[PDB]
């Protein structure tokens, strides 16, 4: 409760018990001092110009905010391991949130060199967003969470909020929201904060693959005791017109009568990683399948779950339907195909589309003597009753949950980017160096302070959230696919720091290992 | 309020194609204003004489039924403040 | 599709009718139905009373809101009210979406 | 309760009790059908076009209202003598108001002789406003109450009110009410209505007058220890000037110090009953004293209460300052000054200004050695510390009560008609006879039925207030003024029918007849 | 006369000083007031709670009230909220007298 | 909306008064409208040559300095929409 004496121990275990897994994870953050303390609203017209499709329209607060919604945040790749080749599914349950360990320091450039002094007598300011009455910035796969590795100090992100605009300008009903308006928590180099949060009871991440497909689903020895149109005419003459039906079974699996059929589809525009396999023109933005609000185009990116590919084709993957991450000391502008990490969402092949194939066939007029069989393709293919279709994976880098917009209806709404979507998701956890004026002029002055002192923060940051798991009890004979660390020599051990000290990811890992059938 | 003028912004500056591929492309959409871009105007200058001319809206520009030739089109924005800027296009069509 | 509250089971349908009343059958009988009633209606009064849920705003919202306001400016008829020949008129379609709420 | 047994006895009494009186009273009502139950708007512009100082806007609702609000609905003439010969003061105490032996007549016109019928199972809907949530129209002295003489019928008044206008124009805040959003009660022919209602703690009417002045207040033989300055010149040359300063005692009661001084004034124009000593001019609105309100001007009429005229002069009567009644069949336009009955407030001449003369003078300069002591007159007086003053007198045919507008501040709200201002006065009893559709089309119409059956409503109406009363004890030696019948032969005995059966009360009564020192 | 509450009482004055520090006193005895002070100036939070009692609207109106709204038309900064600078600005008075109650 | 014309009515149309009293006044504040009077116009006709014309807005009029003469005062009133009615006020002075 003093200046020497430790507000928090450093806790970064993961234990494991009989159906859930307690992931315990610690960091130190730095938090610097945002805005100059300012509110400031932020537009395309403030970054100098953007166009229809990126305009915008917010604000942005001089608050932090902690966003542990990366599941490196929690598991090392060895926990990722043990999940994902045991269990055939997972959720989380509850979270505990620390914040303890707080020292806020003072910077003076006075001379022209720095020095770096401590303040004691100076607070940060930390409240958490409990009611959910602030624009919620998490899930929508942002940087500055807790980083991978332990080892390493993070700098919290600055909390900024987008609202209506008509161009860069506010509509009257775009809100303005100051956080000074919520009961903060004021904490001393003594001081600490923790708060409690119970998961929704969101269902388990289908952490499995399948072993069946949904077309193949069926006895391959016994036919089926229903008829399908086989011929429609018995022969090669001119008015030769019959209806021969045969009986639907192994013989012909593609026509017999199912019960179910494939998940909802959107299509993509596919692009090879073989950069000649592809068209010479630029199609990045053109070609891309996008969705309209309010007039201003928007990329999918990624959209409904839909597999990558087909079997054997390993290069194509969608414009846009599928996640890419960046591997270590990758650039943020146009890097070459070999920087990033594409997910591959072929393991959902067996009920999903191909999302860079058509959904199927339609009929598209009414057959006579006349007119022949004309049938059209279904680019687009929304919800229909019977449809089964499963999620998008979870990485280990990937997003955790995400917040399901108020609205008056949805469908399914399990995030488009994977995780698991709640109408109450972890609140916003908003942290701010609270302002400390330099020197107020001795005679009055209406105006507000703007001369602050110069300071930041820092300190440590401990998560614990307890995930419930879903055994697998599976009567299959043959070893199933597990992740395995491959065994042959190389220079650097992969998931682990090379001699520079940076810890490096060296490829996304899912969940879809173990294999169900459906 | 004192806005500055928009920028018309095509992606391909120099679009090739040959003559068994016509239907091509050119992106307008990726032209930048302080406020927002009211209308995107397409007009061709060197376009030779053909079935028709172009004097599309759309910010992204869909072209078809081209034939051999050179092909000079230019796109204006208009801000929603009336301030304009015309940027050019071009396009050439092999044998 | 049109707005409102899908149930399956909604306010039951309250059916009304004049009971008939014949005129005069004859003096002898008839197996006909009888054709001949007397002209008559009725009339009285109906009352309906719905006890509305309300879900009450908390937001954190700063600035204010967009809200239904009838507009002061002189007027030859106050609005939603009966004008001269008291017939009484609706000048608009008022919805509810006038509050804000994030997604 | 049933339409053959009668749901009301006829009460009429007044019983004197120790220190209340319990007038009761009963009347028989006739109650149209109003604009045809609709609701109209009603302006200047409806009714051909008014100036800007009687341009109005408001609407004219269905509906009836009992307006007991006059003094003479309870009070007997001999009654009004009891209460004002023998108490120095009253105030009301409760009511209770009933609504009885209802019947509803349906007439037919159908052959050109009219028919009327009874329509036993037709309704009338009667309301109080007891939350007052409506434009309070009692307390504007209006007609329509209930007539002074028990025997006549009387047809009750239409309820419509005015609201915010620009001219005859609505603006924005301009509220329009629907009398049928309150919840009314349905009375057929074997129902009655009845609520009691508790008076405010409003004071006692000053039933008397004052037998002593405000500046005759001091004895009369022995003189003050204060002095006054007599002389400022000690001779008549030219540079003689002193300061004599003589004890102010009987011989020169005027200058000498008082307490307290008249109540506040507001100027009226003195127009005299002999047309010869008025001008020659129309100084009728020019000359009147008016108060401006968004613009456009409205007579005084009567404003505060003020003498109506110095000793002696009982011709002349303030422009605007006195309450006009009118006689027995007197029309309502332009009628002769012998038909129309002038209430004289003299008897408060003794602490109030006379409302035809300016309240004072006041010194308007510094006089000094080279101007000489300039002063000017004081038309009207506002509110001053020490300010004694005396209410309107309350006559027999004058207004009881009026509701104190809802505002954040007023002073002395007794109402300038005379009467007991009262923040939550007497509800406003709303009445409508519910409409009855004549025949609807067999074949159905979504507008609004207009064609109705014509009928109307009777009935009786038991008012019964309980007024309390201050008795007189007084050890004044010789006998007071007391209102009394004058014994002389007369065609018609006063206060009573003549020939024709129609009633006439002859003479405003007042009531300050016993005096009372101040 | 500026409007708000006349208190006999109202709220008291919360009057907050630096204690002053001296400098250096000399090593010698001198009798007249220390003038040499440290300068040095105070900061800290305060926080103030004010409990309002408010007076529900039951009125028996029918049409629209006149109410205070944020006019909706795109603008450069929303008002009532800091712009590009974050310098909140008031951008006009706002009075209480919107509601209608008859006299 | 399909306003009516505004009337003009002078109380006083035919004002007499001697020399001793000049101070006289003619009221047009009773003058209507279907809406309301936004103007009210006081303007001589007949007026003899004196220190001063007229030419006063107030809707009643208050006179002074009056020599003998005979004098006439058109009132010209003006709707909210702009229709106006003029009518005419006299006064007679003498010696």
């Amino acid at each position: 409760d003093g200046v020497g004496s430790s507000s928090g121990n450093w806790h970064c275990d993961s234990q494991w018990l009989g159906d859930r897994v307690i992931t315990t994870s610690t960091r130190t953050w730095a938090l610097p001092t945002y805005n100059n303390h300012l509110y400031k609203q932020i537009s395309n017209s403030t970054s100098g110009g953007s166009s229809n499709d990126n305009a915008y329209f917010g604000y942005s607060t001089p608050w932090g905010y902690f966003d542990f919604n990366r599941f490196h945040c929690h598991f090392s790749p060895r926990d990722w391991q043990r999940l994902i080749n045991n269990n055939w599914g997972f959720r989380p349950k509850r979270l505990n949130f620390k914040l303890f360990n707080i020292q806020v320091k003072e910077v003076t450039d006075n001379n022209g060199v720095k020095t770096i002094a401590n303040n004691l007598t100076s607070t940060v300011q930390v409240f958490t967003d409990s009611d959910y009455q602030l624009p919620y910035v998490l899930g929508s796969a942002h940087e500055g969470c807790l980083p991978p590795f332990p080892a390493d100090v993070f700098m919290i992100p600055q909390y900024g909020y987008l609202t209506l605009n008509d161009g860069s300008q506010a509509v009257g009903r775009s809100s303005f929201y100051c956080l000074e308006y919520f009961p903060s928590q004021m904490l001393r180099t003594g001081n600490n904060f923790q708060f409690s949060y119970e998961f929704e009871n969101v269902p388990f991440h289908s952490s499995y693959a399948h072993s069946q497909s949904l077309d193949r689903l069926m006895n391959p020895l016994i036919d089926q005791y229903l008829y399908y149109l086989s011929k429609t005419i018995n022969g090669s003459g001119q008015n030769q017109q019959t209806l021969k039906f045969s009986v639907a079974g192994p013989s012909n699996m593609a026509v017999q009568g199912r019960n179910y059929i494939p998940g909802p589809s959107y299509r993509q525009q596919r692009v090879s990683t073989t950069v000649t396999q592809n068209n010479n023109s630029e199609f990045a933005w053109p070609g891309a399948s996008s969705w309209a609000l309010n007039g201003r185009n928007s990329l999918m990116n990624p959209g409904p779950a839909m597999a990558s590919h087909k079997e054997g084709e390993d290069r194509f993957f969608p414009l846009s339907g599928s996640l890419i991450f960046g591997k270590q000391g990758t650039g943020r502008d146009n890097v070459d195909a070999d920087k990033v990490m594409i997910t591959n969402e072929e393991e959902i092949k067996t009920t999903n589309p191909v999302a860079t194939e058509s959904y199927g066939q339609v009929a598209t007029n009414h057959q006579s003597a006349q007119a022949q069989a004309q049938t059209g393709w279904v680019q687009n293919q929304g919800i229909l009753p019977g449809m089964v279709w499963q999620d998008r994976d979870v990485y280990l880098q990937g997003p955790i949950w995400a917040k399901i917009p108020h609205t008056d209806g949805n469908f399914h709404p399990s995030p488009l980017m994977g995780g698991f979507g709640m109408k109450h998701p972890p609140p916003q956890i908003l942290i701010k160096n609270t302002p400390v004026p330099a020197d107020p002029p001795t005679a009055f002055n209406k105006d507000k302070l703007n001369s602050f002192i110069t300071q930041y923060s820092t300190g440590q940051v401990s998560v614990e959230i307890e995930w419930e798991l879903q055994k697998e009890n599976s009567k299959r004979w043959n070893p199933e696919i597990q992740y395995t660390s491959n065994y042959y020599k190389s220079n650097n051990v992969e998931f682990a720091v090379n001699t520079e000290g940076v810890y490096s990811e060296p490829r996304p890992i899912g969940t879809r290992y173990l294999t169900r059938n459906l | 309020r004192k806005n500055r003028p928009p920028i018309a912004i095509v992606s391909p500056q120099f679009q090739e194609i040959s003559l068994p591929t016509t239907s091509t492309v050119i992106d307008g959409s990726q032209s930048t204003d302080d406020d927002k871009i009211v209308q995107y105007h397409w007009e061709e200058l060197k376009g030779p004489l053909r079935e028709e001319k172009i004097s599309e809206d759309t910010a992204i520009l869909k072209l078809s039924k081209l034939v051999p030739g050179n092909y000079t089109f230019s796109l204006t924005v208009v801000d929603s403040d009336g301030a304009t800027n015309s940027t050019t296009a071009n396009l050439t069509v092999n044998k």
